[PDB]
């Protein structure tokens, strides 16, 4: 791991703030309404398969592109409240001449982030599964290369897995995933060898509605990884149940035998 | 012989001459000492015998019944008549008996304080000799029917088990983890023995008449397999490279470990080069066995020449390894023998059977 040399090889700071970002009105309606609807209760018996559910939750979560309502065109910012948030975000950042890497598990979403971008003057570069893979390599080393882009649009399963992102400073994960591995790599793009400035990885979460029983989820897939490769020791997930009960909302507000035997005798004691 | 004290003390030869070559007449003098007797606790046959590697003093007994007694081979009292007294005793009010038939039993090499016993109540079980308490408890899916520590490893602490099922199963006492899984066998393994000169070969023959030599290090299966005519029928692999025509249910490598001795039910004993398995065609006759479960057989150690010593029915034949000839059939038991075991110190043999009985085979004068 990096703490057995963080003090032989010298990184940076790094910081993994999270912000539980609070659903806005539109955005609690559709989800609201969304809950109460027959198609989760019947989900909720198990009529049909679940993941139609989770695959719409996690897009109200997202943004209301279940329904689209001049100046409120589809994937407008206002309407989500992560979208507010990563404006306030990208707005101070910009300001102080900062590089911003924003993941985000959608690739439909990607393209609503991209048009945001293109709303706001921020020079990014977008890199998901459609961008052809010749123009990949290049693409990363061009964004490295030069300060002028600034954000970097990033599907996690590309941008992920391999790719060097030294050159981005901040990095946003947008969405969360039942994976936990999936945004641990996506945060950890940057803080790579060569990485010569700080980095904090903000995670976006809306309180009280699906993303936070999935990040229960990953959470405690993390502490299971944790249990066997870490150390045994690791303290019980004591936060949930983790039911079927996350169609909800509720938003804020030589060994000489004597060793042998000892160490027998340990592991048997348990 | 003075002939041999005259030529020590003039050192005309060296003494290991004399050693040697004392070794070998005193094995070829094998009879049945009834100036010793072994204590009887075993109320069913006896599977498995094991004189502990450091210092030879003590056995451990296997028996049909479940039972695992303890004896101490010395002679503690001044006469010239004793019997092999029964230190201590798993017997049947032991909370960590044995269920059913003890398969196997063995001393850890490398220190006495703890030994390994292995059930057809599908347990291999670790015991503290002192306390006589099991340390730890491994459990298998089949009924084990033999399994084997290496005699030399300073290094791992595997033990190799061989169940009914196909595969090989290798439990590291140290932390304990019974996962790894020898696979390529495809019937019971009935015999398996580490080589006493590598650390980490091990051999393991099975009912589908075929023995494997594996480096279980090795992550790519077997190094060899052995085959009786090393080629003259030759076929892709799937099939043939049979050791024997019939099961095979004995292994018992040589004592510098440079050779392999099988025995299956064909009645035929083969002699294999352990390092690429070559059958050194060494005749060795026909032996009988019909033993439906794993044939504990040993090796003489420290002769001027190597003898085995195999049960042939109800006697023990013992046979030159490197060049056949019977040297004779040590007739004493009343019923089939299971095993024989040598004492390396002072070339004594003991065997145990079916009858509940184990006898002492001593050399004479």
């Amino acid at each position: 791991m990096k703490s057995d040399v963080k003090m032989s090889l010298s990184l940076p700071d790094k910081n993994e703030q999270v912000l539980f970002c609070r659903l806005t009105d539109e955005q609690h309606k559709v989800y609201q309404n969304f809950v109460d609807s027959k198609e989760v209760y019947r989900i909720l018996n198990g009529e049909m398969q679940i993941f139609s559910g989770l695959i719409a939750l996690r897009k109200i979560c997202n943004h209301p592109d279940l329904f689209s309502g001049e100046e409120d065109q589809f994937g407008y910012w206002k309407r989500s409240g992560k979208m507010i948030v990563v404006e306030s975000l990208l707005k101070i950042w910009h300001k102080q001449g900062q590089r911003v890497l924003l993941f985000s598990q959608s690739r439909q979403m990607l393209d609503i982030l991209e048009v945001f971008l293109r709303a706001q003057k921020y020079t990014y570069l977008k890199m998901d599964g459609t961008t052809t893979i010749a123009s990949r390599q290049p693409l990363i080393t061009r964004y490295n290369e030069d300060t002028s882009i600034f954000v970097f649009l990033l599907t996690t399963r590309v941008g992920g897995l391999g790719v060097n992102l030294t050159g981005a400073n901040r990095v946003v994960i947008y969405d969360p995933d039942w994976n936990p591995s999936t945004d641990t790599q996506a945060r950890e793009r940057a803080w790579r060898i060569g990485q010569k400035k700080q980095v904090t990885v903000y995670r976006l979460l809306t309180a009280g509605t699906i993303e936070e029983k999935i990040y229960h989820r990953q959470i405690f897939k993390q502490f299971l990884t944790n249990r066997v490769l870490k150390d045994p020791k690791q303290r019980r997930f004591f936060k949930s149940n983790d039911l079927y009960e996350l169609f909800t909302l509720t938003s804020p507000d030589p060994l000489a035998s004597s060793s042998l035997l000892a160490k027998m005798r340990a592991r048997n004691h348990l | 012989m003075l002939g041999f004290l005259s030529a020590r003390q003039t050192g005309l030869e060296d003494p290991l001459r004399l050693r040697r070559a004392e070794s070998t007449r005193r094995v070829l003098g094998l009879e049945l000492n009834k100036d010793r007797d072994v204590e009887r606790i075993h109320g069913g046959g006896i599977n498995t015998l094991d004189i502990e590697p450091v210092e030879g003093r003590y056995m451990l007994s296997g028996g049909s019944d479940g039972v695992i007694v303890l004896y101490d081979l010395e002679n503690s009292s001044r006469q010239s008549y004793y019997t092999c007294k029964a230190v201590c005793s798993i017997g049947r009010d032991h909370p960590d008996v044995h269920r059913y038939s003890v398969e196997t039993v063995q001393w850890y090499p490398h220190d006495t304080g703890m030994f390994t016993s292995s059930s057809f109540d599908k347990t291999l079980k670790v015991w503290d000799t002192n306390t006589l308490q099991t340390a730890d408890v491994f459990n298998f899916e089949e009924t084990v029917y033999s399994h084997h520590m290496s005699p030399v490893s300073t290094k791992h602490c595997l033990v190799a088990v061989g169940t009914r099922g196909p595969k090989v199963q290798l439990c590291d006492l140290k932390s304990g983890s019974c996962s790894h899984i020898l696979q390529g066998h495809r019937q019971e393994i009935l015999a398996v023995s580490w080589s006493p000169r590598y650390d980490y070969i091990l051999a393991t023959a099975s009912a589908d008449s075929r023995v494997k030599l594996w480096d279980v290090r090795r992550a790519s299966g077997c190094l060899i397999t052995l085959d009786q005519h090393n080629g003259k029928k030759s076929q892709a692999v799937e099939s043939a490279n049979t050791a024997h025509n019939g099961k095979v249910n004995g292994l018992c490598f040589t004592s510098d470990g440079l050779h392999l001795l099988t025995v299956g039910t064909d009645n035929r004993m083969r002699l294999w080069n352990s390092s690429n398995g070559e059958n050194t065609l060494v005749n060795y006759g026909k032996v009988c066995n019909n033993s439906k479960k794993g044939l504990k057989f040993t090796v003489s150690c420290g002769c001027s020449s190597e003898f085995v010593f195999v049960p042939y029915g109800s006697t023990i034949a013992v046979y030159t390894v490197y060049s056949g000839e019977q040297i004779t059939m040590l007739k004493g038991h009343y019923k089939t023998v299971d095993c024989c075991v040598f004492q390396s110190n002072f070339q004594e043999l003991y065997s145990g059977s079916r009858d509940c009985n184990i006898l002492a085979w001593v050399p004479s004068l």
